[PDB]
Formats: C-alpha cells, structure tokens, sequence
RNA sequence: UGAGUAGCGAAAGACGGGUGAGAAUCCCGUCCACCGAUUGACUAAGGUUUCCAGAGGAAGGCUCGUCCGCUCUGGGUUAGU
RNA sequence: ACCGAUAGUGAACCAGUACCGUGAGGGAAAGGUGAAAAGCACCCCGGAAGGGGAGUGAAAUAGAACCUGAAACCGUGUGCU
C-alpha cells in the first residue's frame, strides 16, 4: 500500500529487481520503506517454490528476472532454478516468516535510515 | 649552421622514434631545406627525410615562447648522441 | 533568439584594423588619442 | 581546564550552535556518544575539537579523563565570502558563505 | 506581501524559542559497552540479540 | 531584518564488489530504462590548450565528492598529391 | 601659517592595468610585523586545516587575513525583575 515516490510502472520494476537481488545474495542493504514492502513480495515467491507443480513454476517466472549465478557453476543455475531448489528445501517445515529486518541508523548525505534484510 | 637549438628528450622521441629518427629544435625562420644541410654538416650524416611543425605560445600572467621542432630521418649513419 | 553580436575574424580586422585606421586622416587622429592616453592596445 | 579552538570552519554559526546546546555542561564521556549518533552536519567537526581538548588535558597538564567535564562551549563568527547568483531578466542576488570559530573548555571542577 | 516594519531582537528571540534540536534515544549496549540507539545495531560490535 | 523562509534549471533507476580518514553521488560488474531523419557518425564559422598521463581537494561545481571542462607537474598537432 | 591614504594627480600598489562596449570611448579597488627574520627546532591531538605546550623577542592580545583597533551586529556567564 506504499508508493515510494514512484509511478505504477516504476514501482513494479524496482520491486522485481529487489526480490531477485536478495535470492542471489541472501542479504542486502536498503531503506526501511523499501524493506517492508519487498518483504511481502519475496515471501510469496518461496510459497510458490514449495508446491513444485509446473503451473507454479510459470507464475514465478512473471516476477522473477533472468540472472545467472556462476558461484554454483553447476550450469550457472538461473535465479528461478535456485528457487524450487536450494531455497525450497530449507523452509519445508517453516510456514511463514522467511525474512528478518535489522536497523542500522541514518546514513550520511541523505538522512535515510539504512536497514538490512536477510532470509532466515 | 647555428640553426639547431636543443635536442628533444621525451618518451615519444627517446624511447620511441629514436631507432632511426632524431628530433631537434630549430629557429623560427628556417625551412626544412636548411635543416637537412645543417644536420649533415655538423653531424656528418646523410638525411633521407625531414618533417617540421609549429607550436604556439602557451599561457603560464604571461605566455611561454613559441617552438618549432623538426624530425629528420637518416639513410646512412647514426647520431648516437 | 539570434543575438546582436556574431563573431567574424575577417570582418573585425577590415573595419577596425590597424591598416584601415591609417587610410583616413580621422582614423589617424584615433591612434594619436590612444597613444596620448597610454593604451596598450591601439587598434582591433 | 584545557581549551581547544577550531578556526575558520565553513559551517554557518546558527547551525553549529544547535548542537552546542546538547553537550554544554555534560560529561566528557557522554558528550562523545551524543555527537556520534547524531545526524547533523556539524557533529563530526565538533567532535574532533573535543577530542583534541581532552588530549591537551593529559599531555600538557596531567588530568585524568575520569574527572573531566565540559565547562564552556560556544561558537563565534568568522570572515564571510561574498558570492553572486544570477536571477531572471538580468538581475543578480548576493549569497553569503559564513564561517565559525568553535571553542571547547574541559575542566575537573577543582 | 512585504514586511511593513523591521523585526526587533526581542521579537526575533521569542519566535526561535521552540527551534531546538532533539536528544536521541541512546542506552549502553549489553556487550559493546558503548552507547547505542534503541532498536538499532551496535556500530562498535555488530550484535543485537533480539 | 524578512529567515533557517523561497529556490536548488524538463527525464529511471536498483543491488553486489573496490577504494578511502569520510561514499545515495567516484571506479568495475550484472539487470532495468530512454533516443535511434536520432541524444548516433563526419565536417564550415567561432572559441583558443578546454586534448593525454601521474599527483591533489582550499576556492569554483546551486547537495555530496576520494571525482572534474577546477589546482600542480610533465607531455601531445609530422603532407610534392 | 599646501594634502597626509574616502585626502593629494584617475594611478604612493608595476594604473590608463583589473573589468565594460562591435567600435569611437568609459574605468576602479589594493599603503604600515620587528631595532634586528632573530618567521615558532622539538613533543602532543588530527588525513589535512587548525590548535595546546616549548622556544625567539623588550612585548607573539607584535605569528605575515600581522602598529593603534571605535560603532553597528553576533555570542557566553551572572545580581534584580
């Protein structure tokens, strides 16, 4: 229910970019207003990856982005392959609450309070 | 004659182009035909080609002097200064 | 819009040049006044 | 009591005085934490002047930092720099860049 | 639109009464020992222990 | 004095590394976005060293700055057609 | 029985020069450490700037934004209200 000082066309792209950067790094820094909304967006992508059906694999591709992760090097599994894989096998018994927010204080030059969001 | 003033020593002139080309500083009123005759007489060499170019004063309040550097290509012989 | 002054190297020397101020008696009286005042630039 | 002066700083005096009221009369250990976690542009500069005054208390003299309190803190005005901003229809409006003099005094009250 | 009269020092100092700065909420950290903003992360150590 | 008031000059950015006393603003990488009878590529007039490299942050840059068309040092323009 | 740095020539400083105009033309602001540089070796905080000691000197509230230092204006403490 937040706009983040952006238009409807930019508020959707920036959310798709923040959700994919987290699944790759597993820990990122941002502002508090962006962390409380990206929170609900990433917690629903893991819910789809825990069902396994092909129909769910195609709905997650509408929000995910095409990005390669060479660290694994096992065919450079795409961001969507990491989901349904490494990430889907960790929260099997956990029902909700896959993220945690941490505060760090205001940042110089802008006054915005930095936050740390990570996957539990 | 007294037309050459100073040899040029730089990376472009010394490290490169020094294999067969030599750079000098000539008077601001001499053509490339008088630089070929002067080089041979003083250095006892045979010049094959000669290029010349002009430089304008640079602000440094006052301006630096204007320069004229020429590059000579010798057929036989070496300066080895 | 188009401003009043448009630089031109040749037109500036043909109208206010040193050789054109010497072609006229009135023009010569201009250089005599600038010399008498101590200006560093005489023409152009 | 030891003193330290920072001369010709490029922050307006009115802005420096806003943070000087939060530390005047406090302790030398609680004033450093206040200046750090604050988010004003005058905090880093004011803190470096207080760290050099506590060093002067134990090197020139010999006073233990445990018995040091902020006695006096104030800022004065320095020379100004006159600048001009172009406006509409060929007008110009002057702009002032002000400087400040920061002074800190620590004492043990003895 | 434009001020009719200049402002005196007595009047100027009364308007700036509430133009003050706030004191942050800081407490001593259980493990760092330094001061810390409540609900934040100790800059000195990095521990929160929520 | 007005007053810590008006304004800060058309526009899409996000995150991960690096540097450092100090990073929303500098460097590298990956996504995203805009122009494309064009914001692309060549050339007259005019300007006159603004061009390259290493080293700097007082002032100038409507914020910041480790960066620069800014400061210091040394370089750069080759014709019988 | 002339001026003494807003005075005296526009110019006590490298001035018909910064700057302004297409041009003919118009045109400023800027003096003073000490008798002697004897211009603060060295230690400390700091990336620097700056500062606190030490030292020079008769004097450094004489440290080159340097003789004397008035008013407007901006700050801190306090007796009465």
């Amino acid at each position: 229910y937040r706009k983040l000082g952006r238009t409807s066309d930019q508020r959707k792209a920036m959310l798709r970019d923040l959700a994919t950067s987290l699944i790759i790094s597993e820990r990122i820094e941002t502002t508090e207003a962006r962390a409380k909304e990206v929170r609900s967006v990433v917690e629903k992508l893991i819910t789809l990856g825990k069902k396994g059906d092909l129909a769910s694999r195609r709905n997650a591709a509408k929000t995910l982005r095409n990005v390669e992760i060479l660290n694994e090097d096992e065919t450079t599994q795409t961001a969507l392959q990491k989901l349904f894989g490494e990430i889907a096998e960790r929260y099997t018994e956990r029902q909700g609450g896959y993220t945690r927010i941490l505060k760090q204080g205001p940042r110089r030059g802008d006054g915005a309070e930095s936050v740390i969001i990570e996957l539990v | 004659r007294d037309i050459l003033k100073r040899p040029v020593i730089t990376e472009k002139s010394s490290e490169a182009m020094a294999e067969d080309k030599y750079t000098f500083d000539v008077d601001t009123r001499v053509n490339k035909t008088q630089v070929k005759m002067a080089v041979e007489e003083i250095f006892n060499v045979k010049v094959a080609s000669v290029n010349i170019m002009n430089y304008k004063p640079k602000k440094k309040q006052g301006y630096t002097n204007k320069r004229r550097k020429a590059i000579v290509t010798l057929k036989e012989g070496s300066d080895d200064l | 819009v188009k401003r009043t002054y448009q630089p031109n190297k040749r037109k500036h020397s043909k109208v206010h040049g040193f050789r054109k101020r010497m072609s006229t008696k009135n023009g010569r009286k201009v250089l005599a006044r600038r010399r008498r005042k101590g200006r560093k630039v005489l023409s152009a | 009591e030891a003193k330290a002066v920072a001369r010709t700083i490029r922050i307006a005096p009115r802005k420096v005085r806003l943070v000087l009221d939060l530390i005047r009369g406090k302790n030398a250990a609680e004033a450093i934490a206040i200046l750090k976690l604050t988010n004003k542009a005058s905090s880093p500069v004011i803190e470096k002047v207080l760290m050099s005054a506590l060093a002067n208390a134990e090197h020139n003299y010999d006073m233990n930092t445990d018995e040091l309190v902020v006695k006096e803190a104030y800022a004065n005005e320095g020379p100004t720099l006159k600048r001009f901003r172009p406006r509409a229809q060929g007008r110009a409006s002057a702009i002032n860049k002000r400087t400040s003099h920061i002074t800190i005094v620590v004492s043990d009250a003895k | 639109a434009v001020p009719k009269r200049r402002t005196s020092k007595t009047r100027k100092n009364k308007r700036r009464t509430h133009f003050k700065i706030s004191v942050p909420g800081m407490t001593e950290c259980p493990n760092c020992g330094e001061y810390k903003l409540s609900h934040r992360v100790c800059k000195n150590c990095g521990s929160y222990n929520g």
